RNA sequence: GGAUACUUUGAGAGUAGUGUCUUAAGGGGGUGGUAUGUCCCAUCCAAGGCUAAAUAACGUGAGAGACCGAUAGAUUACAAG
RNA sequence: GUACCCGUCUUGAAACACGGAUUAGGGAGUUUAUCUGUAGUGCGAGUCUUUGCACGUUAACUGUAAAGGCGUAGAGAAAGC
RNA sequence: AACCACCUAAUAGCUGGUUUCCUCCGAAGUUUCCCUCAGGAUAGCUGUAAUGCUAGUUAAGGGGAGUAGAGUAUGGG
RNA sequence: CUGCUCAGUGCUGUGUCUGUUAAUAUGGUUCAAGCCAACGAAGCACCGGUAAAUAGCUGGGGUAACUAUGACUCUUAUCAAA
RNA sequence: GUAUAGUAUUAUGCUUACCUAUCACAAGGAAUAGGACUAGAUAGAAAGUUUGGCUGGGGCGGCACACCUUCGAAAGAGCAGCGAAGGUGUCCUAAGUUGAGCUCAGUGAGGACAGAAAUCUCACGUUGAGGAUAAGGCCAAAAGCUCAAUUUACUGUGCCUUUUUGUACUAGGAUCAGUUACGAAAGUAAGGCCUAACGAUCCCUAAAUAGCCUCAGGUGCGUGAGGAUUGGGGUGACAGACAAGUUACCUCCGGGACAACUGGCUUGUGGCUGCUAAGAGAUCAAAUCAACGCAGCUUUUUGAUUCUUCGAUGUCGGCUCUUCCUAUCCUAGUGAUGUACAAGUUGCUAAGGGUCGGAUUGUUCACCCGUAUUAGGGAUCGUGAGCUGGGUUUAGACCGUCGUGAGCCAGGUUUGUUUUAUCC
């Protein structure tokens, strides 16, 4: 036999994520110690 | 897909053959199709 | 089959003939000190699979029943062998 | 696959090539014979010599 | 050193090595080719180190021949790797 | 007058069996180890001189000490004989 | 189940080939055993080396046989 | 519009109550090697779930007022259903 | 590692080990994750390998693969086939051994109930019964049946036959050396009246009142082990590997030692024709049919076979063109008649000429519509470097039954490469 199509997603090659135009990862800030105000300064879509 | 390329290929007619669902335990290779199904069908009520 | 629980036969020992209980005879289990055995348990061992042979295609369904004929003068037990048999009797009579 | 079997054509030819008559040694085959016999035959030859 | 696992040996109830766990003694310990305890006799003192000569030589460099004599002898006798 | 085309496997080939356009040159039972048997040769209850040493007009040849090989006693699993 | 080199002149109970002359002798396709039937081992048939000091026929006497033929025990009719 | 079937084969457990089971450790026994016990996880067995998992799902007689067909009725299939 | 409750081990805290965490945090978890070594459990994820022989080709079927009986087998020895008819993988402490006594199967007559069959009696009774079973021998004061006592179905080594052109094992046979049984005794008994009823090395195992040799420094002391001698555990493919499929995606070696394909031999089957008549035919066997039988011809059907071809004779049908055969449908000429005419049925000579257009089907063949009345064959089932490629027969794909599956299927359906002449 040959190796499976769900075997072959491990080895990575062209099974990667298409993350050229993603702006960033998304998270909250650090934790650092009372109460922080955040101005939004735009919403936008990645 | 040929018997080669994955597990429920080949045949002169197209079926599966073999039971269709597959333990924790299986290799890489072998589990393919329904993983650890502690039910099956319609999931009706319930 | 049935066969007598006593009967006289030929002490080898004694020279003469002379009566002696007959029982059916053991059949043991090998001991693991066994010099063949010792082989076996050494060659088993690593990887190479089952090394010796065991006989897949054994036909026959029979087995010829040797006596123990025990001397009671003697002391001293003689093995007389039968033909092959498919049931083995006491006589009751 | 199936050829033959047998043949005895020309084993008479080959057999007659040399039937040759194989001779006994001796009539007295001392193997066999009754031991009660020989045991005799012994002690008559041993006794004579002296 | 021991038990166990693997490789290895002519080494056989383990010849040698290694993993894992375990781990001595020092008026005592090893060896004496069948496991085990036991009584004698014999013979050596492990777990650190250095050391010429006899020995090897299908690589490279620089006299001999019952061998070949340009389709042979090296792939190459010559502006051949 | 006579005369089928060679080579080949085959019970059987001129075969409608296969190889073969022509010519030259290359082109296939050899050697080693352990043995078997026959014949030749030397010594003979002995025989082999080689591992090696001493020689040399030097890989040879020649000389030679002592072991060792096989033979000289066998049967038996073995003790003992 | 790519290509290149090497292990590798891998193995083949199978196919093809296998180079001078004269001269004397001259087979076998059969028995037993084999995961044996396109192959082996063993005997036979053949050659050679030799070495020691009757019969592949008939007659005469005497054993053996159940075929061809033939024919109210068993069978068929 | 997707009927019926969890018997086999899968997979599976807010499933363990028992039966079978290895090294090891604990216990007995010998002068020692050793031998005899008992113990016991997962797995299997046992008990539930599961078919838009894998699969599976009938044969034959009698029978209505001419004959004909068989609404109706009788019987069998596997450790599941017809 | 550690602190505390309780039954050396369970429970829940501790952080500093260690860990997740982000590479740099800070928290949270915790003597646990994970890793290391050992043990057990898991229906091809992956690897390695196997998947007999015989055979009028192989497969399926069968065992003729080890043994035994009769026949084949040709009156010595020997003799093959998937030749003929069968049998064996056991059964029995009596169905063995010995001695004695008796005679069976059957037929005939009799005899309360008694019948075709119950038990009793006499007479004849060469063995046809019975002797564990296959078949063939053998047997009558027995080898049978009955009664009684018994364990020779015993121990140990050589020898012989089957069988030496192949020595063994199995089975059987004659003894010697013991010892017992039975009989008054001579004797008989080494299983079953005789021919089948079974098996190597290696390894394990049992036999010895607990024996005979060895454990290499001890003529060592317990345990333990190893030997020589005699049986058993088993190989039916029976001189004895330990072993499932599929390939139409296939590869290689070879094979005409062996099939599909043309030819050859053969002619059962197919086709065609005689001889005879037992009657059909109103009457009447022979105008015309022709039984039950018997004898031939043919190679246009299909078998059977394996001689040729596997380092390849391009395999079905149609299209196109040639020639040949006659076992003549028409045309030419003739005879018969249940021949008035006409249309017919039928025999003989004749192969010069003629023998077709279409619907469906790959068709050959068949079957209808229509016409000028209307036969069938051969030539490598004429004819692919002349065509076509519809069918058959590759690799794609679908359906249905079968198979756990890979896959299979004279079951169906669709898409699928047809080369070269310039040589004689």
């Amino acid at each position: 036999g040959h190796i499976v199509r769900a075997q072959r997603r491990g080895n990575g090659s062209v099974f990667q994520a298409h993350t050229h135009h993603r702006v960033g990862p998304a998270k909250f800030r650090a934790l650092d110690a009372s109460v922080i105000s955040g101005m939004v300064k735009e919403i936008i879509h990645d | 897909m040929n018997p080669v390329d994955h597990r429920h290929g080949g045949g002169s007619h197209q079926h599966m053959g073999a039971p269709g669902t597959v333990a924790r335990s299986a290799r890489p290779g072998q589990k393919l199709g329904l993983i650890a199904s502690r039910r099956t069908g319609r999931r009706r009520g319930t | 089959v049935h066969h007598p629980k006593t009967k006289k036969f030929f002490c080898k020992f004694c020279k003469k003939h002379t009566m002696c209980k007959v029982s059916q005879a053991s059949r043991g289990e090998e001991r693991h000190s066994a010099l063949g055995r010792r082989r076996y348990d050494r060659k088993q061992k690593g990887f190479g699979g089952r090394v010796k042979p065991i006989l897949r295609r054994s036909k026959k369904t029979s087995k010829k029943i040797s006596l123990r004929f025990t001397c009671q003068s003697c002391k001293k037990a003689t093995m007389y062998c039968l033909g092959r048999l498919r049931k083995f009797e006491w006589t009751v009579e | 696959a199936k050829r033959s079997n047998t043949s005895a054509h020309n084993r008479s030819h080959q057999h007659h090539r040399n039937i040759h008559k194989c001779v006994v040694k001796k009539l007295w085959f001392e193997k066999g014979m009754n031991a009660k016999f020989l045991r005799n035959a012994r002690y008559a030859k041993a006794g004579q010599n002296k």
